[PDB]
């Protein structure tokens, strides 16, 4: 992206938060800003127009303002419902092309931190039957929502045969997500364990499954 | 004033799709309108738009010879084209309406968004494994129990435990779209150690694209 916002923002209920969005000369030293913001599984909705306008449906906390080449978003009185995710925007002149940011996701701390809860599952026997293996990890009811999931074969890191979700937002107001390993039957029997480590705010949690 | 849009889409690679955006509640022709697609986990990515009062269209550089915005101002229909889709091309698509001629101005009305899966699979039901706990009973004690829902295609499939009965503790997860080009997602109800030896577990699943209904019984072994 050519415009440049920080990936991850943090507030409390009450408190004033600001988004940056960094551009260049081609776009938000010569054009306007546009800020949007976007809940999860939804289409984004226009928040802030020509720099520092409002949509009369925008409650009048949003703000933005422009500096050069730069533009920021100001959020006063913090809400729990802010938890979002925030674009900005802008035409390029050079490109003939509109740009966003990368975007921000904004954590509105109205609740507690939460450890993710990890559940891992070794392969079926019906599974190994049939010739097949998958290590199922499941994580839960961890809050901010992203988390970052490595597996270990033993002590050392396998990067090939993972797939895993993007985190999506529980009924109770928390995050889940789930990382799958596949493997031959074999490189299961080899090992005497596997691992499932799961960082979350600077901290993991881990858990480990074994052929026996 | 409402965009609408066609519904989801599931392409083979190298095939073409054309996503549709309505304007209901009158014409969005007087208007500039913007395609924007969203890549799962990713952001926002303009591909194009038109301004029909100009007759211009305007794309960004990366998908410039591959994409078509064209607009049916009889209709007051926007379009959307891609073609020799890859797998790089499953996304969200969004329609959105700038508030002038021009795609300078924000987007003010946006679109619900069209998801299109690009997968070379077909249609395909999915098989269905029993996730047993054994050290999870401890002690005690809660268990997890799950079933894993393995390769099927395309979305979406419902799990359900205990024909229904069975609500509390269940925690069905999101798909995974797999390199493979189908899907896979678990489900898990945890429950209390001490019932598995008086309760029977069995995870209900349909999927009906292929009208598969699978009953597992899920049961720590040995």
């Amino acid at each position: 992206s050519a415009l440049t916002q920080p990936p991850a923002v943090s507030g409390t209920p009450g408190q004033r938060v600001t988004i940056s969005c960094s551009g260049s000369d081609s776009n938000i030293g010569r054009r306007s800003v546009n800020w949007y913001q976007q809940f999860p599984g939804t289409a984004p909705k226009l928040l802030i127009y020509s720099n520092d306008q409002r949509p009369s449906v925008v409650p009048d906390r949003f703000s933005g303002s422009k500096s050069g080449t730069s533009a920021s978003l100001a959020i006063s009185g913090l809400q729990s419902e802010d938890e979002a995710e925030y674009y900005c925007a802008a035409w390029d002149d050079s490109l003939k092309g509109a740009v966003f940011g990368g975007g921000t996701q904004l954590t509105v701390l109205g609740q507690p931190k939460a450890a993710p809860s990890v559940t891992l599952f070794p392969p079926s026997s019906e599974e190994l039957q049939a010739n097949k293996a998958t290590l199922v990890c499941l994580i839960s009811d961890f809050y901010p929502g992203a988390v970052t999931v490595a597996w270990k074969a033993d002590s050392s890191p396998v990067k090939a045969g993972v797939e895993t979700t993007t985190p999506s937002k529980q009924s109770n107001n928390k995050y889940a997500a789930s990382s799958y390993l596949s493997l031959t039957p074999e490189q299961w029997k080899s090992h005497r364990s596997y691992s499932c480590q799961v960082t979350h705010e600077g901290s993991t949690v881990e858990k480990t499954v074994a052929p026996t | 004033v409402q965009l609408v849009q066609s519904g989801a889409e599931v392409k083979k690679p190298g095939s073409s799709v054309k996503v549709s955006c309505k304007s209901s509640g009158g014409t969005s022709n007087n208007y500039a309108i913007s395609w924007v697609r969203q890549a799962p986990g990713q952001g926002l990515d303009w591909m194009g738009g038109i301004s029909p009062i100009f007759g211009s269209t305007a794309y960004a550089q990366k998908f410039q010879g591959r994409v078509t915005i064209s607009a049916d101002i009889f209709s007051n229909t926007a379009y959307m084209e891609l073609n020799s889709l890859t797998s790089e091309d499953t996304a969200v698509y969004f329609c959105a309406r700038h508030g002038n001629y021009y795609y300078y101005s924000g987007m003010d009305v946006w679109g619900q968004g069209t998801t299109v899966t690009v997968s070379s699979a077909s249609t395909k039901g999915p098989s269905v494994f029993p996730l047993a706990p054994s050290s999870k009973s401890t002690s005690g004690g809660t268990a997890a129990l799950g079933c894993l829902v393995k390769d099927y295609f395309p979305e979406p499939v419902t799990v359900s435990w205990n024909s229904g009965a069975l609500t509390s503790g269940v925690h069905t997860f999101p798909a995974v779209l797999q390199s493979s080009g189908l899907y896979s997602l678990s489900s898990v109800v945890t429950v209390p150690s001490s019932s598995l030896g008086t309760q029977t577990y069995i995870c209900n699943v349909n999927h009906k694209p292929s009208n598969t209904k699978v009953d597992k019984r899920v049961e720590p072994k040995s």
